[PDB]
């Protein structure tokens, strides 16, 4: 269970878009 | 305003099942939650008590 | 001033006539193990003959703290030792 | 009046630069005041730096940082510059992403430093206070009142708009991040640093301690309290409950977990290898894995503790007078041996035993008890399982359960392996230079989080155990093990306790890895096992009883633990153990030899000269021989230490305990190490209504165990009378007489 | 000096104390309330031109 450093970048800047 | 203190939050239970008097009033049910039907003959000065 | 020296357990102390004689002469008497009473009521018949014992022999201090001392002074005394092991090579003589 | 007027002109100058920094602009019209940054403010960022070094690091003083804390520049200045940047540099990110180069900042390197400098002054300041010995006198009386003001700062952290400087410091991380690998400047992984430590001093602030002065005499008032809170902070805001809550909402988990998954391939691993360990002890230091799985459901529980409450307060009410207090009844007992003595009382007028415990509780004389004074504290460390109570729990919500419980999952799913590889591989070449604390926080990191995955895999079997496998590595295996013989040879007792927790778990980790599969199980039983470590974990029961109670459980389940994966042995033989040879094992080489080994297992002769000089210090043992050296009588002594507080334990320690009682007195069948009246007194407080439960499960093996000890018991004094004085003293050492005494002949 | 440097209104209005009397308390601040209130005493005027708070020292 690897988890990338570029979809924490995307999960930041989609979450400062709307955070659900 | 910089005064910024911890709310002293007050908790209030009513509508109980059942109502004392004072005459029912033992001391075996200290600590508990009753309800007293009564006339006030006077009351006191609203005075601070040193909580914290 | 010297007044007085406090009381504890000692060689003399185990050694009289209200002591381990008389365990040696009334332990076996009073104490009963039955298997038919709970384990309860067998443990706290063990502990009753030895408390009245205690606050016989030495009733300023607590039950335990009467234990620990007799732990100390069973560590400590040589009295008390060679007691033990003549009571030892008494028996084992018969 | 040199002291107090260089404090008040610290005050008025740290007053001064406060007022400096910036303002709230209550020129603007807006109904949340905007912060604004004052005119030449970063050099007023750089003088808090300045005065921080000056004064506090070479001068031994901490008047800096509480002139700093009584006039908040951490609540009113750093913060609120550091959540504005946030809030502008994550518009500013929409409106790029939507369209690039437009909307930019104006002064974003400006931005970035002063912001870079606030995450400066938040690490400095929030770093944990440590007062050693040696130290100046200014730290001493300063200690508890900046404890306390680091209170108000982790408060006001994690509660201004749930954490949005947590999310400014990640911000500043991956401002590091997205340069590439090739084209970070070590700086940059400072500031990855910077980030890491941030987190753990976020983590890591804890309530103080109550420290009194013991040269007077404590006074017939004695210690009112013990609470070290500031006035606005609660118990609430301190505890991790909290800690998960502005974590998961602000995304810090997911960053711990994309700096963990990637440490070898992404980063400098050097740089941040200890403050991620730091973090993840920070948080395992004060949860227990029991409690974290679950297993109306909270009315239920709580039913079931009102039950337990009623039936102990009955028996409590079987002892209280039905009649009041001045309803006078005086009882005169005798002894066959005619005497009166008086005991007053109304219930016990009618039984004995309750007349007999007045007459023990009349006593007004108690005997000395001799405390360690918990000298682990004047350590600089933290509160861990170590020092907290064994009844201490952590009340997990669901929903910060559930959070905390998905975060350690995938920490250990995802690099929990290469990050014990890494400090495994950076505390081996360390091994002689690092304090308590880095021994206490690997081995308890270590530890916590192979139970967490061994108590994972017994209730789930999705979980995999070799998740954890590179706990059963060599390397892994040396640094614990020289860890704990360390500890223990220089007579530290707090890493020796870490390091006998550790040396638990790995048995446990062990001892589930051999079930599940039956080869390097062998091998590695073969390496703990070795040297003279089965003499460290025989005298480690021996010095048990002087210590804590927590020290004192962690040698019930060491022992436990030795016992069980030593008993697998007993038939199989399979004991052969590297020892250390004490005279002459030289031997004449003979190359003919060394030519067939080498023909035989495909070896160079220099390497089976090694294999040649090993094979002539292997050893057997024999497992009879490793209980018999057990069944010492300190063992005995601590371990009946142990069960005087079963109040207080839960029915796993006890049941240990009664297990090994089993197995002195059963299976090993010397039985006088058992026969002392310490035993029978606990025996009769516990089987007491007082004591254990009777819908206990442990009072019926407790019940058992008592049964067959009186039998046996009854037995040895119906063939021996001497044996009546034997209960009361310490077993005998005379040869002449001591076999009659502990076997009967 | 640094017991004697003031400091301005919005800096006054940028309260950074745990309490008012330590505020009040604290030195510079403390001339700092005192320069802005001999200012109050001496420049207060009405409408009509006249200090009041002249005539009622006088």
């Amino acid at each position: 269970k690897f988890f990338s450093k570029e979809s924490f970048l995307a999960d930041f800047d989609d979450s400062s878009s709307n955070e659900d | 305003s910089p005064e910024q203190t911890e709310r002293v939050f007050q908790i209030s239970f009513f509508n109980l099942p059942t109502v004392h008097r004072i005459r029912d009033i033992r001391s075996e049910k200290i600590g508990s939650l009753l309800s007293i039907s009564g006339t006030v003959t006077r009351t006191s000065e609203v005075r601070p008590e040193l909580y914290k | 001033r010297k007044r007085r020296p406090q009381v504890k357990l000692t060689a003399e102390k185990l050694l009289s006539d209200k002591g381990l004689p008389y365990v040696l002469k009334n332990a076996h008497k009073r104490i009963r193990i039955s298997s038919k009473k709970n384990s309860y009521d067998n443990l706290s018949n063990i502990i009753q003959f030895y408390q009245l014992w205690a606050h016989e022999l030495f009733p300023k201090a607590k039950f335990k703290d009467f234990m620990k001392i007799c732990q100390t002074v069973g560590k400590t005394d040589p009295v008390l030792r060679e007691y033990r092991v003549s009571l030892f090579r008494d028996e084992m003589g018969m | 009046n040199a002291a107090d007027f260089s404090l008040t002109v610290l005050r008025a100058r740290i007053a001064l630069l406060a007022t400096a920094i910036g303002g709230p602009d209550y020129t603007s019209q807006i109904d949340p005041p905007p912060y604004k940054l004052g005119d030449d403010c970063l050099a007023c960022l750089k003088d808090l730096k300045r005065w921080f070094k000056l004064v506090d690091d070479q001068q031994k003083r901490w008047d800096v940082a509480m002139a700093v804390a009584e006039y908040r520049i951490l609540t009113d200045d750093l913060l609120p510059i550091l959540i504005d940047w946030e809030n502008k540099c994550s518009l500013a990110a929409k409106l790029a992403k939507n369209n690039p180069d437009h909307e930019e900042f104006r002064n974003k390197a400006y931005y970035d430093k002063i912001a870079l400098n606030c995450l400066q002054l938040l690490v400095l300041m929030t770093w944990p206070l440590i007062v050693t010995e040696q130290s100046s006198s200014n730290q001493i009386t300063l200690y508890g009142e900046l404890k306390k003001h680091q209170l108000v700062y982790k408060k006001t952290i994690l509660s201004m708009e749930s954490g949005k400087v947590l999310r400014a410091a990640i911000r500043l991380a991956l401002d590091v991040i997205k340069i590439d690998r090739l084209s970070r400047t070590p700086r940059d992984n400072m500031v990855l640093k910077l980030v890491l430590n941030f987190f753990r001093n976020v983590i890591a602030i804890e309530p103080g301690e109550f420290t009194i002065n013991t040269k007077k005499s404590m006074p017939k008032k004695g210690i009112t309290s013990i609470d070290t809170l500031p006035p606005n902070v609660s118990m609430d805001d301190i505890s991790l409950n909290t800690v998960i809550s502005s974590f998961h909402k602000n995304k810090v988990f997911g960053f711990l977990l994309t700096l963990t998954s990637s440490l070898s391939k992404e980063f400098d691993q050097d740089f941040i290898n200890i403050p991620l360990l730091e973090i993840m002890f920070y948080f395992t230091k004060d949860v227990n894995q029991e409690l974290l799985f679950p297993r109306t459901s909270a009315g239920f529980e709580l039913s079931k503790l009102l039950q337990k409450e009623h039936q102990m307060r009955k028996n409590v009410i079987k002892h209280t007078s039905a009649r009041h207090s001045r309803f006078g009844g005086l009882l005169s007992i005798q002894t066959p041996d005619k005497t009166r003595l008086t005991v007053s009382g109304s219930q016990a007028l009618v039984d004995e035993k309750i007349a007999l415990q007045k007459l023990d509780d009349s006593k007004k004389w108690n005997k000395r008890i001799i405390k360690k004074h918990q000298s682990v504290a004047a350590e600089g460390l933290p509160n861990s399982l170590l020092n907290s109570q064994t009844g201490k729990a952590i009340f997990f919500t669901e929903s910060n359960g559930k959070h905390f419980k998905e975060f350690i999952n995938n920490f250990i799913d995802s690099g929990f392996n290469i990050l014990l590889h890494s400090v495994t591989n950076y505390f081996t070449t360390e091994q002689d230079r690092m304090v308590t604390l880095e021994q206490v926080e690997y081995l308890l990191f270590f530890a916590w989080f192979v139970k967490y995955q061994l108590l994972r895999s017994k209730i789930d079997n999705s979980a995999d155990i070799k998740q954890v496998s590179e706990a059963l590595k060599e390397v892994t295996f040396i640094l614990v093990s020289s860890l704990l013989r360390s500890a223990y040879d220089l007579k530290n007792w707090t890493v020796t306790h870490a390091g006998m927790i550790a040396f638990n778990e790995l048995l446990n980790l062990v001892s589930r890895t051999k079930a599940a599969q039956e080869t390097d199980i062998e091998f590695i039983v073969s390496r703990l096992f070795s040297d003279e470590r089965i003499q460290l974990l025989s005298n480690l029961p021996k010095i048990g009883s002087k210590y804590s109670l927590q020290f004192m459980k962690s040698c019930i389940e060491l022992t436990h633990s030795v016992l069980k994966v030593l008993e697998q042995y007993s038939d199989d033989k399979t004991l052969v153990i590297e020892g250390k040879s004490r005279r002459q094992k030289k031997f004449n080489i003979s190359e003919g030899d060394i030519t067939k080994l080498i023909e035989e297992e495909n070896v160079d002769r220099d390497e089976a000269l090694d294999i040649l000089t090993s094979s002539l210090r292997s050893i057997e043992v024999n497992f009879q021989k490793v209980q018999a050296n057990y069944m010492t009588e300190p063992v005995i002594e601590t371990y009946i230490n142990f069960l005087e507080r079963f109040r207080e334990l839960e029915d796993d320690s006890i049941k240990k305990v009664f297990s090994f009682f089993h197995r002195v007195f059963v299976q090993a069948k010397e039985q006088a190490l058992l026969f002392r009246f310490d035993l029978i007194i606990l025996l009769r407080e516990m089987l007491s209504p007082d004591g254990l439960d009777r819908m206990s499960r442990s009072r019926k093996y407790v019940s058992q165990f008592s049964d067959y000890f009186l039998a046996r018991l009854k037995k040895r004094l119906k063939k021996s009378p001497a044996w009546f004085v034997g209960l009361l003293f310490p077993p005998l050492h005379n040869s002449e007489v001591g076999f009659y005494q502990r076997y009967g002949e | 000096d640094p017991l004697r440097e003031e400091l301005t209104l919005e800096s006054l209005s940028n309260v950074k104390a745990n309490s008012y009397s330590e505020w009040i308390t604290q030195p510079n601040v403390s001339r700092t309330i005192a320069r802005e209130l001999k200012s109050f005493l001496l420049e207060y005027t009405d409408e009509t031109g006249r200090s009041v708070y002249g005539a009622r020292i006088r």
